[PDB]
């Protein structure tokens, strides 16, 4: 499973963003320390529903034209590896699993059982929210729906829960083969006004700090480290320059490859020696 | 630290059950009583030598 | 993409916990476990004939930054004379950050030594070391 | 909170800078090493609230034109982040709380009390100037009031006293997520006279000084490192060169976020197993 | 080309097995020996007339970072308490990944010490050295 | 034994690389991380036994036009000399010796054996999958066959195996002198497409991993270490500019020499002294 | 290495009890026997003839914690004055902790010396001497 | 760990008075008794038939680092010279150092033995033996 | 043990218990080395502790000491 | 910690002096004393009713190391041959250094063994042992 670090900033950023300039209470704790004028100012502009300017993202090296009022700017950058395994592995799966999800689900009358039933099949069950489930529980799965006995817990028909759970694919069981990678990206606000770059930054710090608590991130792209340079004119044959702050985002993950194994013995037969 | 304390003599570790619900939360869980001792039967056999 | 069967902890996975209340600019943390293991040696042999399990020794130790308010001194958790003396035992807790499931925990944990220095270009740092009498993996899925 | 050591730096210099400038017994201590010819024009054309010449200061790259006889520079510089913490977790609060404050105030006579005002409601105390309360003081805040009972302690109706304080902002407990990082920024001093620039850059040195005994720098802003460049000729196009010899400024601060936690238990029931 | 006459083992061509499962993210092993030669001095010689030997005494130990799943703690192949009592021996297989072929073999593996170092700023990582009663070389071509 | 690293790599890369691109499983596999649209078009183009456009690999400095739609090119690089041996001295042998092969074979029964044909002579065997020879056994070599005895495994003359082995060339025993060679080489996609590179060198790293199962790799080309640069514009003057992501490849291999010796003694004669 | 399968008695596996109740913070025990075996001689020759037995000597020696509860003298095991002489014997026990089966069991001991030390840092040791009519190990099979 | 918790008396839990003040600077503190045990034999077996007890000593022992006051010979609670004979008995007490509470009592102490020493970078240690009439745990139930 | 095995015995059972004969071999080839004849006991003594094996000893003592087919 | 306030003699604090001299050199210095304890037993019961003192031994140690003058044997103190039979008793005190007080004194000291030891590359160290009729602790108060 071949990471493209790139794509994943984007498919975190663009929603999220827009999450975070929608609403202002989030924008005044972000620009806290800033001044009143620069604060109000990027407010008015890109902060709120009503917006009429907005924020663009994009990958460098386009044919088109940016908005270059205001825009993020992502690069590859290097990469380097860092750390080995003994034989290159990294783990061994009895069964062929996906990407790791998280689902909501509310719980449903069975006779015997109550069951939670998820989009696609289980596998690998994690957690589901604060629940401990005993041993007369009798928690198991099945299909694309986990299962726990009803007595003694006759007051949750209803409950309503969050579950956590893997894509399960085949029972082809198989090892994993890998390394992991020590991968750098660059990341620079744009504008043709110094103020707005810098409010531009502070807000994509923040972001990155949520981006900590993601399932993605925790899972997968682990061990930030942040770096930023000083603020330059990236273009001067112009009108007016262009001001941006390069900040450069390392990572840490995992190069895998999925081998899969047909040797599987099932039958033992002992013979003794003639003599 | 009961057990170590012999208050205890045995329980089942993996019987808990936890459950929390907003505000709320579920305990269940098992201990053994302690059994004393109540009867003892006993029979005699008288033999020559 | 995220496939969990390769997954490792660190430190941004990872939480400290004392008694619910997660210790803030925590920085590092090591655990020692020592079965003791002694060989049996007959007269007609010098390969161990078998390995036996003697004594549990076990310490862990903590690094932390030490925050204007809610130290270990402040805590209470930690002692600076005869006020340990009056210090019941606590439980030390390494809880995952994604699910707040449990990885290890520590229990009857005791303190053995206080160490913190004072410098002048580097923050200031404290670092504890506990003696406890059993851990624990339970709790899990 | 992110923290924008750009504005910060304005926000310090602007006033102490005037403060400094404006009385001619301060500007002798510092610059006692200098020759007298250089102390005296210096003097004669900045020091003093009758000086018809005044210092500026502003960022870089911008559209209008600065005073080049003597003008302060700044640019953002660069930035990297050092140390970090599990889980990226800084410290937890049960409240709402903004900037520390530092206010003076008068005790008021009240029947069971003397108590101290506040312009906002005052969170957490820290201190109030060399006062150590007992128990039997009964020390405790109300608002944006603190109180301290009045037996034998009569002869303090009228207490002039200054309040060290914290701004409250909610009930909402919550976490704190974030790391530690090390910028750089850069200052220099600009102007066509050599002797006018060294003056200047020693004038700096000594506010940086005072800087560490601020609020601000003691409990956000650590660690200075100074670093100080060879004098250049900033330009040389033109009618005569201009002279300036920059000085790099390094910090340590924490990029946080709040995170806030709803799943308050309160109830708590034991119930048996049916077995 | 490749003349195996001068081939060499590295990380890439071994594997760390354990009752057939291949452990995961292992990342160094050291295996030790100690014979306990001791000589005999005469009184008419300075020089050691023989050597005998007297004692075996071995150890290997095992670096790896804590994968979420399949930890040495929840294999149970380790321990945190008395558990450890009811662990039984193990044997530690060093297998070549081109041939499956055997390289090594301790039998009668048992626990020592446990290590574990949680850290902020690297990944987490997890020792362990065993004792183990004898070797083995066998099973070869 | 001097190794052509270069050589090497497009003998592996050639075949391989065509059979990856032929399915599309996994294709699939190698780009989960990508988005749809990437996936897709890349498929559409190259993926597929009827694919209209193809990839293709070459050497620097061609004198003829590259396919620059999609192309791997491969530069020598540097190398360094890391670890030497007392008197140079890799090994000895008794047996002049060449490849070692991996070859299919099927049992023959014989009267008292049951045998197994190779195309070239046996020289040191190696490994028989999955059979662990006894004594009682008598396994042995002859010529261009390997032989076991029959009884007791009767049940085998359709015995279906592959067979590990080496080149025999002659009996002249001879030294082996050499050092080990720490090697770096150079390999990097082409395209006018940003999105067909990333899609490219993705596939590259997943062949990477394969080979360090193959038989040449495990023996002969140990310790990769992989490095990647940012992708960069490689042509600027044209209708539209050229865009790769260079990669470093690096490699431990030994540069290996055969010394022959012909001083073999036979004959032992003791006389002694006439005193 | 297992709790079962280890041929040989740790002090782990072994538990002391008197009377129906374990000793806590039980630390050493020691048992010393003398048959009062002596040697045959006569003029005939110098090498002894016959060997026999002529007195039975037996004492079992135990240390202990002084707990703040339950000890010797306040469970009435031990005494200090001339309550002595209201004491009756009493029969110890060597345990199997796995099972509870027996190993050696001592009976009719009475007490000969009894010790008792304080010191500044060291925790407070309690020692008793004991000397018994007969010891037996039955039951066993 | 906690001071009421721990189940054994440390060092410094106990406290040592003599006539209603406590010993500064004590530093050890020794009790021996035997109660004269000895076994009944007869012709009929080798084996002792019974156990009984015929006398009792009873002796403790004291160290103690000479302060300039409050000595043992300036207190007057040992004597060097003629004037022991003026000296009664003395009864010693150890005591639990929380609640005053009484573990064991000495009573009818006389002295037998008294020891100092004087060295270049030691401590001056004092010592003393005291043989008493007999020994009493009461008052704690 | 000797007490399981009966070897060695703790109550008056001793006085049904005969003389013993010890010998010390050469572990290669099962040859003697030195032998002990009419071993009787004298002592016999045993400890238990909190970390350490449990150790048992005993005294021999014997009627005469021969060292004979060895040649 | 100070020289007036430390509450214990130190070493350092006391000084040695015989006959309106220091002894330069001094090493160590011990005494020691039994009052010839006794108990008294009677038909009646076991226990001692009554303990009594019968004979009063005393003796104190010096060690010192041989000075090229003032030794003992230089300085008349001690003897060698027959010209013991011509020395008389002696009186050693044991002085507080700060003030020359008496902390006690030994009256009637006469001789009973002394040695004397010479080694390649140690200290020369001469000792002495001394028998004295009575020992007091007075003038201090």
């Amino acid at each position: 499973a071949i990471t493209s670090v790139d794509s994943y900033l984007l498919s975190e950023i663009k929603p999220r963003l827009n999450t975070v300039l929608e609403n202002c209470y989030i924008i005044d704790e972000v620009l806290k320390d800033f001044d009143y004028q620069t604060r109000e100012s990027f407010k008015e502009a890109f902060c709120g529903k009503n917006a009429q300017h907005e924020v663009t993202v994009g990958f460098n090296f386009p044919k088109f034209k940016n908005n270059y009022e205001a825009h993020y700017l992502i690069q590859l950058g290097q990469g380097q590896e860092t750390k080995n395994s003994l034989g290159s592995i990294q783990s061994s799966y009895f069964e062929a699993t996906g990407d790791t999800l998280v689902e909501s689900s509310t719980a449903i009358r069975e006779d015997d059982k109550l069951v939670f039933t998820v989009s696609k099949p289980i596998g690998e069950l994690i957690k589901v929210e604060d629940i401990e489930f005993a041993k007369y529980d009798n928690l198991q799965v099945e299909g694309n729906k986990v299962s726990f006995k009803y007595q003694t817990n006759e007051d949750y028909e209803n409950y309503n829960a969050n579950i956590i759970f893997t894509e399960k694919k085949n029972d082809s069981k198989g090892l994993v083969k890998g390394f992991t990678v020590e991968e750098q990206v660059t990341v620079v606000g744009l504008s043709f006004n110094v103020d707005v770059a810098r409010c531009l930054d502070a807000v994509l710090k923040m972001i990155l700090i949520s981006m900590r608590d993601s399932i993605e991130e925790q899972q997968t792209f682990q061990l930030q480290n942040l770096s930023f340079g000083d603020i330059a004119p990236i273009i001067e044959d112009g009108d007016s320059m262009i001001f941006g702050r390069p900040t450069i985002i390392k990572y840490t993950s995992s190069l895998d490859l999925d081998y899969t194994i047909t040797q599987d013995i099932n039958k033992l037969t002992f013979k003794e020696r003639k003599d | 630290r009961k057990k170590r304390d012999n208050e205890i003599q045995d329980f089942p570790a993996e019987d808990v059950q936890v459950i929390v619900e907003g505000n709320e939360a579920r305990i269940s869980m098992t201990v053994y009583p302690i059994r004393s001792f109540k009867k003892i039967s006993v029979s005699l056999v008288y033999k020559q030598q | 993409a995220s496939e969990a069967k390769q997954t490792v902890h660190t430190g941004n996975t990872v939480l400290l916990m004392i008694k619910g209340k997660p210790v803030g600019r925590a920085q590092s943390a090591s655990g020692q476990r020592e079965y003791g293991t002694t060989g049996v040696y007959e007269i007609g042999s010098i390969m161990p004939q078998e390995h036996v399990y003697l004594r549990y020794e076990g310490t862990i130790t903590v690094e932390r930054l030490r925050m204007k308010k809610e130290n270990f001194a402040d805590l209470g958790y930690a002692s600076l004379g005869e006020e340990i003396l009056k210090k019941d035992i606590i439980d030390i807790l390494v809880v995952d950050n994604l699910t707040k499931q449990v990885i290890i925990s520590y229990h009857g944990c005791s303190a053995n030594n206080y160490n913190e220095t004072w410098q002048t270009n580097e923050i200031v740092t404290e670092e504890i070391e506990f003696s406890y009498l059993t851990a624990s993996d339970k709790a899990r899925t």
